[PDB]
């Protein structure tokens, strides 16, 4: 499921800005 | 969405007075309105690339505040001088129910300090990740507050440029307070700076075009999607893969998204600027009059008269239970002034 793919991803914590 | 009737004229009049008040403060900013030993430092509430946000207690009143601390030398190394001057000049000038209130600012030899109202309910991010996703009525309630906040900011020629659940705090009434104006900018033209957060970047930022306030409306689409799905519309472990998805022009929706929600998001997550809601002839009213918002009483939201989805738990004044724990670092103030000329106007 896309949910499950998200939860196993490295992007579920707080996301830093870029610049 | 095109109709200009009595309600639209009232909005116009409100925004005209709001701009007169903003410009007075924009042209004559407050400076040096407290000092560090006016506060007892309690606990770190969050961190960022320039320093930390700390819970503090103001000694003379006993009020609690959130104190953002920026190391001037780190700001310079990250080439964020002008952005940090923007942040403070804008935050001290704005006034809107869903924007955090800056109460004091000052600087010392080492650091910049912005002391804001403490918003005890924690980040939307925390609640959203824990519960998984919000119902459409609850996502709508939060989205309506962002729509009004962007209507206000954009009318002042401000672009916000970092919408995400991490930057939205939940207050004791269950309403939103936007924080982190680190990328906010007052601009009448287009602008060009590569900034924001990967999942929320509009295609035109990624592609190094000039861009305008339409990037905030794209980011609203990302936020509504993430609130209602539990995950953002474009994600991958490597940012370049996120960017490839953003610019592709493709988006997929969960099976449970209503037909109205998908229609709104197709119009916000529109790669073509000439088609993106918020950027058309009717401006924000294409969004405010969309079917997905038909139940939204925009004035009742502004007045905070709408029952919130939830009230954050509150154990007492100065409680931080709705925030994560962070490693504490001692605040060091050098005996030599650092970067004084760069930050003279702060
Ligand atoms: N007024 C405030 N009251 C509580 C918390 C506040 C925070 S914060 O630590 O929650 N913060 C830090 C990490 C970067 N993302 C924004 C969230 C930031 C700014 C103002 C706050």
């Amino acid at each position: 499921t896309t949910y499950a793919d998200f939860i196993a991803s490295g992007r579920t914590g707080r996301r830093n800005a870029i610049h | 969405a095109a109709k200009k009737g009595s309600e639209q004229e009232s909005v116009k009049e409100f925004l005209a007075k709001a701009k007169e008040e903003f410009l007075k403060k924009w042209e004559s900013p407050s400076q040096n309105t407290a000092q560090l030993d006016h506060f007892d430092r309690i606990k770190t509430l969050g961190t960022g690339s320039f320093g930390r946000v700390m819970l503090v207690k103001h000694k003379e009143t006993g009020n609690h505040y959130a104190m953002k601390i920026l190391d001037k030398q780190k700001v310079v190394k990250l080439k964020q001088i002008e952005h940090t001057l923007n942040e403070k000049r804008i935050l001290q000038a704005v006034n809107f129910p869903f924007l955090v209130k800056l109460e004091f600012s000052f600087k010392d030899n080492s650091n910049l300090y912005m002391v804001m109202e403490y918003v005890p309910g924690g980040e939307m991010f925390s609640h959203l990740r824990r519960i998984g996703r919000f119902s459409e009525p609850h996502a709508r309630f939060y989205a309506a507050q962002i729509v009004l906040t962007f209507e206000y900011l954009h009318s002042l020629d401000l672009i916000y440029r970092d919408l995400k659940p991490e930057n939205l705090l939940i207050d004791q009434q269950g309403y939103i307070q936007v924080t982190d104006f680190g990328f906010a900018k007052r601009v009448k033209g287009r602008t060009w700076t590569l900034c924001g957060t990967p999942e929320y970047l509009a295609p035109e930022i990624i592609l190094s075009k000039g861009y305008n306030k339409a990037v905030d409306w794209w980011a609203l689409g990302v936020l509504i999607y993430e609130m209602a799905a539990g995950y953002p519309p474009f994600f991958a472990d490597q940012p370049i893969q996120i960017y490839e998805k953003i610019v592709s022009g493709k988006v997929r929706f969960p099976s449970h998204f209503s037909s109205d929600l998908k229609d709104l998001l197709r119009n916000l997550l529109q790669v073509d600027l000439t088609k993106r809601f918020g950027n058309l002839k009717n401006g924000v009213n294409d969004i405010k009059n969309h079917k997905w918002f038909a139940t939204t009483d925009w004035i009742a939201i502004y007045q905070r008269k709408v029952e919130a989805p939830f009230i954050p738990k509150f154990k007492g004044p100065g409680d931080t239970s709705n925030f994560d724990d962070y490693e504490e670092e001692e605040i060091r103030v050098s005996i030599n002034e650092k970067c004084g000329k760069e930050f003279t106007e702060f």
